[PDB]
């Protein structure tokens, strides 16, 4: 509780969202290169 | 009365046969609506019951032209059939009767 | 004020504004989406490549209207129309003509990811950092209900589960059963 209310929730939410938005960004590339 | 029902009821079935014979006809031209409209009892509707309604910003795939006051076409919506589209001169006729 | 406007019988499918077009970022993002709708709806679509600016009714009136009437020809056989328009970056950019196309809005859910995609394109697109984020913001400033189809999905299949099913709900709206 001392961690999550301080700042540690947004460290694991952003980087899990910034990874799943990265693979979506890189899927928009890897189909554009093949087709 | 009896002399008025010989021609008025033989026009409803003749306009119903034209309405049934236009559903299989291909789509000629589609329009974009700007205002809203629903069918009323005094709108001189040729087949009383088979008219369609549109609100602002709707689409109407018009099949054919029945007369100078009603078009025949369908609503762009799941399951909707053909219907009586009021012409722009019919939409010009309906508003001026609200003043007179 | 005319109440009825002569629009095509089958609306042309078009997506614009995720990132300003005319770049390696936004166009290669859309080029993956044109590949999905080519073979999924093969035989019931007409996909074209648009050159002249159709937001004008630069090019004259005749070179644009002869391409607008080509869209009018592609609505006659009652099939889907798709446009690869390269300058469309606004909802009201295509609000004055008599086409009314389908506004598929690709939604980048996070603005910080775009400039990380920008640094993935080398240093060619790294010279064009803030200029893409202008209409990326302005399309994000436009209301989403003014659009038609919104794609906020990172993976291929989840943006394409909306991109196939929405027009399949739209095809059955245009075409009645016998």
């Amino acid at each position: 509780e001392k961690a999550k209310s301080r700042g540690t929730f947004q460290k694991l939410r952003e980087k899990q969202q910034l990874e799943e938005d990265l693979r979506g960004y890189m899927s928009w590339i890897t189909q554009g290169e093949v087709m | 009365q009896g002399p008025h029902m010989a021609l008025r009821k033989e026009a409803e079935r003749q306009a119903l046969a034209q309405l049934e014979k236009a559903k299989t006809k291909p789509v000629a031209f589609a329009v974009r609506t700007n205002v809203g409209y629903n069918p009323s009892p005094g709108d001189e509707v040729p087949v009383e019951g088979v008219a369609i309604t549109f609100e602002p910003k709707d689409f109407l795939h018009i099949k054919e032209k029945y007369n100078n006051d009603w078009w025949i076409g369908r609503l762009v919506k799941e399951g909707c059939e053909v219907g009586f589209i009021p012409s722009p001169v019919k939409l010009d006729s309906l508003r001026l009767l609200q003043e007179q | 004020v005319p109440p009825y406007d002569v629009v095509p019988s089958m609306r042309p499918i078009i997506l614009v504004g995720p990132s300003l077009k005319g770049y390696e970022v936004t166009d290669m993002m859309q080029k993956a989406l044109f590949d999905f709708l080519k073979h999924l709806f093969d035989g019931r679509i007409s996909i074209t490549r648009v050159t002249a600016d159709i937001s004008l009714a630069r090019s004259s009136l005749a070179e644009v209207q002869s391409e607008i009437e080509r869209i009018f020809e592609l609505a006659r056989t009652l099939q889907l129309v798709a446009l690869d328009a390269d300058t469309i970056n606004h909802p009201a950019q295509l609000s004055k003509t008599s086409l009314a196309p389908i506004i598929v809005y690709i939604k980048i859910t996070s603005p910080k990811v775009l400039q990380r995609l920008i640094k993935s394109r080398g240093k060619s697109q790294s010279k064009h950092l803030n200029v893409q984020i202008a209409a990326s913001e302005k399309l994000a400033q436009c209301p989403p209900e003014m659009f038609d189809i919104i794609l906020d999905e990172n993976q291929l299949e989840d943006a394409c589960e909306h991109l196939a099913e929405y027009l399949e709900a739209y095809w059955k709206a245009t075409h009645p059963p016998s």
